[PDB]
């Protein structure tokens, strides 16, 4: 690894430089590194790996769509034929994607996860789980497909099952990932009964627990909530 | 599309 | 080279759709390999190399600007020592802007600039390398430094002579030109009454020029002179 | 910054 020679506090000291300068490549790498030394992630540590990628896979999915885009129409009637170069520039962009979604799994699986016990950490790893099967999901068109739908399922039902036991309705790790189960079921699933279900209970559920918090922890909560909120609007 | 964090 | 297996058509075709889901740095990929084709490249291939490589190392020099920001915070008096690591950042991305530059100072070097007999093709190839040198030089601080700043200004003054001669003054690329070298006058060369100068003769000239031109290509040209202008009054 | 093309 090309991390392997500098210091775990080298690395997450230029991750964070690499925020500021939104250099999310860089950003990514550093992290990275910075799981390969086998410790255990702090909440900061864990949050500067789960930007980095999120922004880094992020881009290519909205490069993935527009090409996407651009394939569907050359397929519709009277569009003139232009060749093999829209598929395998689409095709370039979905390998360089699913290598980064792979490289997430990865660390997730060898072995953050597996060194998780406690409940914030656990649930925040295997919401990114889902969230990374879930950026496969969205390319896949082949035999696996429904496997890979499987395991973003799976992997989001575990966290779900930890964070109803283990966490408050208004925990910002509980929402977030209940806000990115719901659209799973919307997006992926094909089950928008479900995801408006979940995303109202959640709402409902944090709204009632939001008198227990300081106000900083109300931000907190509150602006994850609007998210919620935003997405039943959108469909309903 | 919608909001996921 | 990766591209040598590749057609040009294709690698102009697919430097479009880059530029569509902004994948910059493979667009620059898709017309380094289209240059190194070794034939000419139009007015719009010529476009989509610049709108490439601008577009790249421009991200560079916002992310070296960002480093070098908080690199001198440290250097101040009652800053906490923090190591070697802003330092090496910062020294990182700069090694890969140089090497952005250089690469796009080789494309002109071989071969563009040489079969560039056109006055349009000539000066737009040489305004780019007095661009590139000036990216250079906002990083140089060695024994090189000067020479890097004489190589800028060489290219410009260059592209300056030939966009007089066979240019008129509202013509888009004498316009740019003009504009840039105004601001290597004021950013690089410490020559901020020669910027000023040059900045409101070239947006006088093309204002008394305005009255020979289309619709269509009025919109051209006083989109660049708005620029010149702008320039002017932060300057004054 | 001033405006460069
Ligand atoms: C260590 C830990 O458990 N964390 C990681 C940091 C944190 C949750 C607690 C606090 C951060 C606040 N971020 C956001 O609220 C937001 N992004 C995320 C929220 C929740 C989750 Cl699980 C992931 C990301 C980013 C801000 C800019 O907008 C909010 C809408 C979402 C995450
Ligand atoms: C082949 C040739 O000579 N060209 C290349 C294309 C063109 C100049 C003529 C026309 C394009 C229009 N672009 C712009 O006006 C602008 N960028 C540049 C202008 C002039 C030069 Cl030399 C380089 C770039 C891009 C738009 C979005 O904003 C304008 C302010 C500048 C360039
Ligand atoms: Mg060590
Ligand atoms: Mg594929
Ligand atoms: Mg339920
Ligand atoms: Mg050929
Ligand atoms: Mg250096
Ligand atoms: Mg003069």
């Amino acid at each position: 690894g090309a991390m392997g020679s500098m210091e775990r506090a080298s690395l997450i000291q230029k991750a964070k430089l690499a925020e500021q300068a939104e250099r999310y490549e860089d950003m990514a790498a550093f992290m990275k590194g910075a799981v390969e030394k086998g410790e255990e992630l702090s909440c900061e540590e864990r949050n500067l790996l789960s930007v980095a990628y999120k922004n880094v896979v992020g881009g290519q999915r909205a490069a993935w769509r527009v090409l996407s885009s651009i394939e569907q129409k050359s397929n519709e009637e009277g569009s003139e034929e232009k060749g093999p170069e829209v598929r395998e520039y689409r095709e370039k962009v979905e390998t360089e994607l699913q290598g980064v979604c792979d490289t997430v799994l990865g660390l997730l699986d060898s072995h953050l996860i597996k060194e998780a016990g406690d409940a914030e950490s656990r649930v925040f790893y295997l919401k990114m789980k889902g969230d990374y099967y879930r950026y496969l999901a969205e390319v896949a068109t082949g035999d696996d497909k429904k496997r890979i739908i499987d395991s973003a399922r799976s992997a989001y039902q575990e966290a779900m099952d930890i964070s109803k036991k283990e966490m408050p309705p208004t925990n910002p790790i509980r929402l977030g990932l209940a806000l990115n189960f719901s659209v799973f079921h919307y997006e992926i699933a094909n089950s928008p009964e479900e995801a408006i279900s979940l995303a109202k209970t959640t709402f409902d559920e944090a709204m009632a627990d939001l008198h227990t918090l300081s106000e900083d922890s109300y931000k907190d909560s509150t602006l994850i909530m609007q998210l919620l909120r935003d997405n039943l609007t959108l469909w309903t | 599309f919608p909001a996921t964090v």
